[PDB]
């Protein structure tokens, strides 16, 4: 799977 | 604070080969993605339906030092692996689950 | 969804022997005590400086069957321990952290 | 030469937790404690009648560089302990026997 | 009898991640592949040039169960894995090497 | 430490 | 990498 | 359990 | 390119004691010896017929340092151990196999 | 109660290969050999003088089930192995030590 | 080495 | 067993 960071 | 979110990995066999289907915590197919807003952890949960003895050995990164992940952690069990993302790093990473199985010596891993 | 929350565990040694201080997210001395109001987890982390090559193997419990934690797990390098706790049970559980050293082959406890 | 003392490590449940019962040479109850009064060893030996898969994975201590006991070594079927002492620092130790199980993943603590 | 093929898994660092070069018993640059036209071996030997403490933990496969390789053998230090490939079903099969690394807990997946 | 559940 | 298997 | 050393 | 040369290691009880005895690929029993002519690998299957739950748990040599074997890898199920010979240093080394039981905690050795 | 007996084992490299010398409580060079008069143990404690890394993982036997030896426990940082005889069947067994080094993979053994 | 057993 | 390399 794949993560996305929004920090 | 951060937040803890939970998917299931559930594995099958078809045509002799294993399947991926995650599932969320309403019991919704899902593609195991998670988007990060603040630090926390992702907790993926092993259900094995393939009658392979199939156990998370880890979390396989083809860019394991781009920050977006800072840490894995292992039941001893292999029915847990949990992420620990303090989202600090933007961006995106892919990941694929590494497993061992008790028919053979050859790792298992997600096809993405 | 649920919380994730952190702790630091700072070991030092004094009088030649281990003291562990827990911080939290602000920095501050704690018990390293959680209440759980929602399905989560708990992360911990070591910072040994005692010079010994302290690293996790677990956390122990008087009575594991308790229901109180679901799960442990561990990072490959000994500095993250995680609880998953999924609050369905109420109560109260203590537990000690398990440590290994480099000086010596005997296990390493926290006292409480 | 020192002396070999033999201790075994009853383990049941009683209200669904683990009851550690020690018996010593003679078949009695007794607390496990040792008085070492020169060099040698000390063996656990577990019997596990709890049907939660126990194995010992080492000796906990708090005080873990105290120099009372030299070394713990651990059989590869986890189900002795034994621990070296040489009896040259005079005092007291206290420990903790750490249990894999295979119930769940926590670790099994004795209680004192 | 069979043959035994040697390939080495040259791992460099380029912009901060891994870069997989495989080179054969020529020293010439290759892509890995290997064909098997009869019983035999395949052999990977790493030469990290990474500074980040590569060590094979396994090879990994989506298709783990279709015959292709029988059997996977590593060595302990990491630096070696053997396929055991007895070239009975024909076929192809696609894998991907498994690594751990010393600056992170995350493993280390070669992309293709 | 000690964990308290209140579900 | 590859295997191809021709037996 | 406890031990106590005796030298 | 070199050579793959294959032994199966079978292993009976006979008087309640390990009987190894080597197969070639021919089904010929032989001495599980190996004359290396150019560089290559030599595979040895168990096949335990003890009931005892061997495992291969590495090769063993008097004189590990001779040149003659440059490494040994071995599958996680313990079933296969591999050799890798180089054959740079000419002479002769001898070894035995080391293997764990689930009987006891003593390893087992081949007797040459 | 019993009896436990202290061995050290030296290694040492002359022509490039391990030299196993044993010692006993009073400094004597001897052959490592216990006479068991009544159930105890025996302690072995590794000097490695080799530079090669040599770490205890086990004590391997030819004939593993003669009952003469119970069992064998090992410390973490194999340093030490001790055996469990409790002296109930008559006889003589032989055994050799087996050891790990960093140098190769190959395991090492005592000659006898 | 070896281990003699007298019981 | 015995290994013998030939070179």
């Amino acid at each position: 799977p794949q993560i996305i960071n929004r920090p | 604070q951060g937040l803890a979110q939970f998917i299931k990995v559930n594995v099958t066999l078809e045509n002799g080969e294993p399947v991926f289907i995650y599932t969320d915590a309403n019991g919704q197919v899902c593609q195991g993605d998670i988007t990060v807003t603040q630090a926390g952890t992702i907790t993926y949960l092993l259900n094995d339906q393939t009658l392979k003895g199939l156990k998370f050995v880890g979390v396989g990164f083809v860019t394991p030092f781009d920050g977006i992940i800072d840490a894995v952690t292992i039941s001893s069990d292999g029915m847990l692996v949990q992420l620990v993302d303090l989202d600090k790093t933007p961006g995106t990473t892919a990941f694929q689950f590494v497993l061992s199985n008790t028919a053979n010596t050859l790792l298992v891993l997600s096809p993405d």
